């Protein structure tokens, strides 16, 4: 009908393609695998991705295909039981469209800040930075007091964040102005590439999930012959097979598998909407899973050679400079590395351009399948005026991301990050995956699959579609539920109450799901067995 | 011009506990890492562990994990250190030093005391 | 862990003489390694630093260099009052380690 394909098959692989990868494949995986097992960890992170990322993204980019409608549209003909689906999802984006978009207010704010033949992280004369300041060694001669700062990491916590002027929590303390105009052009860049929808999105993906590989290989490259940089490439590759033993390294590698191929969260589905009846869903999804893990190795290469750079430079055992976790590993030590480079300048333009346009794709992969969603559930009063409501929800965002944009706002989007999204997603898309698999009937599944493209998958993927996937999802959501995180930001210990502000928030989304199976029997009721069978069967055209 | 204080020896019977303090006199308690090391009769060096006077925070060593830990006071200008199942091979003198941050040296050692058993 | 090891416990000369001990580190390491001076009964003296830079309360009679895995302590015309068992510590990685030593004969 007025499916709106793209204009080819390679958009749709460059638009998913861009989904996968994201700022999380530079300053979340080369941390965590030299936390997690070092060098060793390629081992548990494949495996994961084998059993428990590619399975459930195949899935549900095959369900989206086949069914062609939207996250919560489809369940209208998958399982009326579980329509809360969409809305928790929307929620979902909504917070991250909240506290994501900040990351990229502060990389715009350093690119247009980095113009300038002395980087403004290169030496700490200026007026935010204060007696505290030790500049770069360059020698080592001078000694560091406990409280010294590096001229980086002052620009970074005064200039750029201005959270200095943060005396608690409880407070604010102000929306700054440079950052809110950062946020507002970049979500004015968002609102003029997603109006009119895959057909231009695909156009600006064209260059803006492309760019980020030629940046990449031209930092590759610089890191190929900076001095000294080889330690960083050998603690990278050095394996730790005592460390691999630990569950916990199984669990960071799940995380980081799930949150960067982002299965069962409902914008594969939405693209594959749109994608064509007949086409190979299967080729697609492996070549995105293998994109995206080679991604996320050159990134570790890039990272982990310029920290050894760094740690050439300065002392050595890289582990020494990167205690930051969090994006403060691209904001602060990269920077100081750029800026002790010769020509600064050019290359940490690239690079600042290299961050936002990660961002950028996966935002617009992230808004334009929560709009798809909510376009194929109200087809009526909506779909008429598709270029209109996406304003609205641009400006929904920008009211829900204001609380980030003031001058305490990292430990907003910390507690964003680290609470807001793991629980929820990961009971959403467990629950989904129950749902397509054992309510809807994995046979059905499988025959669909089979019907659509002209092959149905052998057993294995069977398996992981019933059983290894519902217990991966299951062990990490059991892994999370059991150990409270008392997380932490620049040594701001974070109360018990923000513990339970972050757990509120947390289930805010989840509880929309039980909403619906409350507030659907309204409409048809009756005995308890014609209710339980009238919720399972799906729709019939 | 800078001392570094310390406790005073005891003959400690195997199976009981012991701890020793420390006083940085001469510069500020709460700006250079506190670190403490042993050696035994006639041996090498071998460190114990760092502690972080401004906020409490400690980095251990890997031979003495629940072997030892640590404590800190910026009120009392002092240095604890908690030592737990004591023998005799693990029965010597203990040595409190200061640090800064990541040149990692040690400048200033105590008078040194030895825990002997 | 990183295993500091040195030259051995003994080898050394009379008064007067140029004194070259080494400190072979079990990984590369550039420039992250310390000397102390262990007067008998007393606690360490630091006296050199980074391996080329002696910390301040030091006479020029004690040098030193290296870098990789074998850092060179190089000290001549030595003294009555410098005979002392001199440590060697590294900066690299935790756990931190010192080095053995060696006693001056004569
Ligand atoms: C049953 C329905 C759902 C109930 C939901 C209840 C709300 C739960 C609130 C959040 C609970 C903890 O939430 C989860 O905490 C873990 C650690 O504990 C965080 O995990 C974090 O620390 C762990 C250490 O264990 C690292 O390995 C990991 O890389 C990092 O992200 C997750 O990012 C967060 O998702
Ligand atoms: I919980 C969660 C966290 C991350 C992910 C994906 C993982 C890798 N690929 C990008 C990322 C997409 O996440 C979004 C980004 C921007 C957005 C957005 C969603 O909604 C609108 O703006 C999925 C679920
Ligand atoms: C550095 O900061 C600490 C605490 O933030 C403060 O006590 C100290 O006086 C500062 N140093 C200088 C030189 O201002
Ligand atoms: C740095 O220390 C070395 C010690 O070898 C000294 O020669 C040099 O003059 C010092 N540089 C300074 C103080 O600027």
């Amino acid at each position: 009908g007025e499916r709106e394909t793209w204009g080819k098959k390679v958009d749709f692989l460059l638009s998913v393609i861009g989904y996968a990868v994201d700022l999380g494949n530079v300053w979340r995986f080369p941390y965590i695998c030299y936390q997690n097992g070092g060098g060793a960890f390629l081992l548990p992170y494949t495996i994961m991705a084998i059993f428990g990322g590619i399975p459930l993204f195949y899935m549900e980019l095959a369900l989206g295909q086949y069914h062609r409608n939207g996250c919560i549209s489809i369940w209208r003909k998958i399982c009326p039981i579980f329509k809360g689906i969409g809305y928790a999802i929307c929620i979902i984006a909504f917070y991250i469209a909240s506290y994501y978009n900040t990351i990229m207010a502060w990389a715009l704010y350093y690119l247009i800040s980095s113009f300038t033949d002395q980087l403004p992280w290169t030496s700490c004369k200026n007026s935010w930075n204060t007696g505290n300041c030790t500049n770069y060694f360059s020698e080592d001669n001078i000694t560091w007091t406990l409280h010294s700062t590096s001229p980086a990491e002052e620009f970074y916590t005064r200039h750029v964040l201005q959270i200095h002027r943060s005396k608690g929590l409880q407070d604010l303390g102000g929306i700054s102005w440079q950052l809110a105009l950062c946020i507002m052009l970049i979500f004015t860049v968002i609102y003029f590439s997603i109006w009119k929808g895959v057909k231009t999105s695909g156009k600006v993906v064209w260059v803006t999930a492309t760019f980020p590989y030629i940046i990449l290989s031209v930092l590759l490259v610089r890191g190929a012959t900076l001095p000294g940089a080889w330690r960083g490439v050998l603690f990278y590759l050095k394996p730790n097979w005592q460390k691999l033993l630990e569950t916990g390294v199984w669990i960071d590698a799940a995380a980081q598998i799930f949150f960067s191929l982002g299965p069962g969260f409902g914008v594969l589905l939405a693209f594959a909407s749109y994608n064509k009846f007949n086409n190979n869903c299967y080729q697609d999804a492996l070549v995105t899973s293998v994109v995206n893990c080679m991604t996320s190795f050159v990134s570790g290469f890039v990272i982990f050679t310029v920290l050894g750079y760094m740690a050439e430079m300065r002392n050595e055992d890289v582990s020494e400079v990167a205690k930051d976790a969090g994006p403060s590993l691209l904001f602060i030590t990269y920077a100081e590395a750029i800026a002790n480079m010769p020509a600064s300048t050019f290359f940490a333009i690239i690079f600042f351009l290299m961050l936002i346009t990660l961002g950028l794709d996966s935002t617009f992969a992230g808004l334009e399948g929560v709009i798809t969603a909510v376009l194929d559930e109200f087809p009526h009063v909506w779909a008429k005026r598709r270029e209109r409501f996406v304003l609205a929800v641009v400006i929904t965002c920008f009211f829900g991301s204001l609380v980030t944009l003031t001058f305490g706002g990292a430990y907003v989007v910390k507690l964003l990050e680290e609470y807001a999204t793991g629980p929820a997603v990961l009971t959403v898309a467990l629950i989904e995956a129950v749902a397509v698999s054992w309510f809807y009937g994995i046979t059905q599944f499988c025959r669909d699959v089979k019907e659509m493209l002209g092959f149905s998958p052998g057993w294995f993927w069977r398996i992981c579609w019933v059983a290894i996937s519902p217990l991966f999802l299951l062990f990490i959501i059991c892994s999370f539920l059991m150990s409270p995180p008392q997380l932490r930001l620049f040594q701001y210990n974070y109360p018990y109450w923000s513990i339970i502000l972050g757990y509120c928030i947390g289930t805010s989304s989840f509880i929309c799901i039980p909403t619906y199976i409350a507030y659907r029997l309204i409409i048809t009721p009756g005995t308890f067995k014609e209710r339980i069978i009238k919720s399972i069967t799906p729709e019939t055209p | 011009e800078v001392q570094l204080q310390q406790s005073g020896p005891e003959l400690v019977k195997p199976g009981a506990s012991v701890k020793i303090s420390c006083k940085a006199s001469g510069y500020t308690f709460t700006d250079y890492y506190m670190n403490w090391v042993k050696q035994s009769h006639g041996k090498s060096l071998e460190w114990i562990g760092n502690i972080n006077p401004n906020n409490g925070g400690t980095s251990y060593n890997q031979k003495f994990k629940g072997k030892a830990t640590l404590t800190v006071d910026k009120s009392s200008t002092t240095a604890y250190m908690e030592l737990r199942s004591l023998t005799s091979e693990d029965s010597a003198v203990y040595y409190c030093t200061r640090s800064p941050v990541r040149p990692y040296y040690f400048d200033y050692w105590g008078q040194g005391t030895t825990l002997t058993v | 862990d990183i295993v500091m090891t040195q030259s051995h416990k003994f080898m050394s000369t009379s008064v007067g003489d140029r004194v070259s001990i080494t400190c072979k580190a079990s990984q590369d390491v550039s420039t992250a390694v310390a000397w102390y001076q262990q007067k008998p009964g007393q606690s360490p003296k630091l006296l050199i630093y980074s391996a080329s830079y002696r910390y301040t309360g030091v006479p020029d009679r004690f040098t030193g260099s290296g870098s990789g895995t074998d850092f060179t302590f190089t000290i001549s015309s030595v003294q009555a009052e410098d005979l002392a068992v001199y440590y060697c510590q590294q900066h690299y990685s935790i756990p931190r380690t010192f080095g053995g030593g060696t006693k001056l004969e004569i």
